[PDB]
């Protein structure tokens, strides 16, 4: 399930809390379609947490 | 000097207009700047200002 | 690694993309992940000047190399929700919310009474968008020149670099 | 290889996909050679950045199918090593106006060994075939420009015009098409002449086709990298204007250099990867 698969994308394999939601965080909500394309990398849990911490860092410059 | 023109090579001759002219081993730096000491103690201006 | 680095297909990078192998493949020696041929000449003369004579004359030989452990330092360091969730249009409670460990680290040599702490922590991690790699200490085989390679032309020199370190003076009891 | 564009219909990417895929068979290998199917792309039809996305897109299609293409130069190498040693044979046992200058050109020209990489066969080539030259103008016993500084002029020794005609034609064909190589040898080199003429004619005749093969993927290839540098820094100036995320990211895309090749398959493969996250920032019809 899609479902299934975001819900093991935002809370088991990157581990967020719950108020960081997907319906209210944008750069999360494009970047669902990115991390579920990848079967393997679950086992370093902190590849998609640097991945999604440089994403938001995009999302919020100035140049 | 020696230097080409239409694949050939053909002397080439010019003055040196300026004292400057000269190369490295006619007359050097130190050479240069006891002359402006001698235009400057000429000039009344020993002790620049 | 002891093999031979032939092509221009090992060495890649992508930057400011979100880029899951490259995090993925940090702490292994076949990659080597380097942005661009930047170095030309001057710089690289610049380069070495400031590396092989300019540092240990000054400090009289009491410098050192570190690498520091980036993925772990980072993740222990910006994934909080402050950063994480941001705006873009109490000095206690801040100093709480950004961490334990950041809010001894820019407490006062970034802070002053115009921006607080929690302020120029966004800009700070704003670099966390160009991410780097770990360290790798690569070797350089290099014969020499074409004068004296008639001398001995089968001895190669070794040189041993020190990439995405750092020079140091002091240990960091922080980190 | 999938290959987006975004302001286009279906009928035009169908005659850009079988324009790049049909191009080995089409004379005058050349995208303004072709200048319809560069207005196909959409110039002043649509909008700036999408345009100039597409324009990049087009020239990395190119770049891409002139890389993969690949102009084969083994065989022609390998029978220009065996000219180059019946060359060097019929030196030997030759009677000379000089002995020493003929065998200081003669030692230039054999032991001559190509190397793996392409961009340093054509200095070797072209150090060849002034040698071969000097041992053809000097065995037929006419006088060389001796000047120091300026070098022979690579041409054909005492030949018959139609033939010279024929090499002309046959050069500026393949100044036009460079993939599809064809060694035509000179069977029509009339015999009852000095044997080491003809085979110097052979041979700088496939010099001449091997620096000139070489001449055209260069200035090819060093023409669209120009280009693409040229959309790339126009795309860098007109998205910096727009402020979002997928702005901001498809900036982050394209600050990668692009005068390395490899460089721009990378830019390539990463700009058709992630090509349904920026888009937004981009108009579309």
């Amino acid at each position: 399930k899609r479902d299934e698969k975001h819900r093991h994308v935002v809370n088991v394999v990157l581990e967020l809390p719950t108020e960081i939601s997907e319906a209210t965080h944008p750069v999360l909500a494009t970047m669902l379609s990115k991390y579920t394309r990848m079967s393997s990398l679950f086992n370093d849990k902190c590849a998609f947490k640097l991945d999604l911490l440089r994403m938001v860092a995009v999302s919020r410059t100035r140049r | 000097t020696h230097c080409q023109e239409n694949s050939e090579t053909v002397a080439l001759c010019t003055p040196r207009i300026v004292i400057g002219n000269l190369p490295d081993g006619l007359a050097p730096g130190p050479f240069h700047e006891l002359r402006t000491w001698e235009i400057m103690e000429h000039m009344r201006l020993r002790p620049p200002p | 690694d002891r093999q031979p680095l032939n092509p221009a297909n090992i060495e890649a990078r992508h930057h400011g993309v979100s880029d899951v192998p490259r995090l993925g493949a940090m702490d292994a020696d076949e990659p080597l992940f380097v942005d661009d041929y930047r170095a030309t000449d001057d710089e690289w003369t610049l380069q070495k000047v400031f590396y092989l004579c300019l540092m240990p004359a000054m400090t009289n030989n009491r410098a050192c190399g570190l690498g520091l452990n980036l993925k772990t330092l980072l993740v222990d360091l910006f994934y909080r929700p402050a950063f994480l969730l941001m705006p873009a249009a109490s000095i206690a409670a801040q100093r709480q919310a950004v961490g334990e460990m950041l809010t001894e680290l820019v407490e006062d040599v970034a802070t002053d009474a115009h921006t607080p702490l929690l302020q120029a922590c966004r800009e700070l991690f704003l670099a966390v968008q160009f991410v780097g790699e770990h360290v790798k200490v690569l070797e350089v085989r290099a014969p020499l020149d074409h004068a004296q390679r008639q001398g001995l032309p089968d001895f190669i020199s070794r040189q041993h670099v020190l990439y995405n370190g750092c020079c140091v003076v002091t240990a960091p009891k922080t980190l | 290889m999938s290959l987006q564009f975004i302001g286009l219909q279906r009928r035009d990417v169908v005659a850009l996909v079988n324009f790049l895929r049909h191009l080995t068979q089409k004379p005058d290998v050349d995208l303004e050679a072709h200048p319809k199917i560069l207005k196909k792309c959409g110039e002043k039809r649509l909008h700036r950045r999408t345009v100039l996305f597409n324009e990049l897109m087009l020239w990395l299609g190119y770049y891409r199918e002139l890389r993969f293409h690949n102009p084969d130069l083994s065989s022609v190498l390998e029978e220009f090593e065996v000219r180059c040693v019946a060359v060097a044979r019929r030196g030997y046992t030759y009677p000379f106006g000089d002995r020493g200058k003929a065998r200081d050109h003669l030692a230039v020209l054999d032991r001559t060994e190509f190397d793996t990489d392409v961009r340093h066969d054509a200095e070797i080539v072209e150090r060849a075939l002034v040698s071969a030259v000097i041992l053809a103008k000097m065995s037929v016993r006419e006088t060389l420009v001796t000047a120091i500084g300026q070098t022979e002029p690579i041409a054909f020794v005492h030949l018959k015009d139609t033939e010279v005609q024929r090499i002309e034609e046959n050069l500026e064909g393949v100044r036009r098409n460079m993939f599809c190589v064809k060694p035509l040898d000179l069977n029509l080199d009339r015999h009852a002449n000095t044997a080491l003429v003809n085979a110097v004619n052979k041979l700088v005749y496939t010099g001449r086709l091997i620096m000139n093969v070489r001449r055209s993927w260069e200035e090819l290839e060093r023409k669209c990298l120009a280009r693409i540098q040229e959309r790339c820094k126009l795309l860098v100036k007109e998205l910096r204007m727009c402020l979002s995320f997928d702005s901001n990211y498809c900036r982050n895309i394209l600050k990668h250099a692009v005068e390395n090749g490899d460089s721009a398959d990378t830019l390539l493969e990463l700009l058709i990867e992630d090509f349904d996250i920026y888009v937004d920032s981009f108009p579309q019809s």
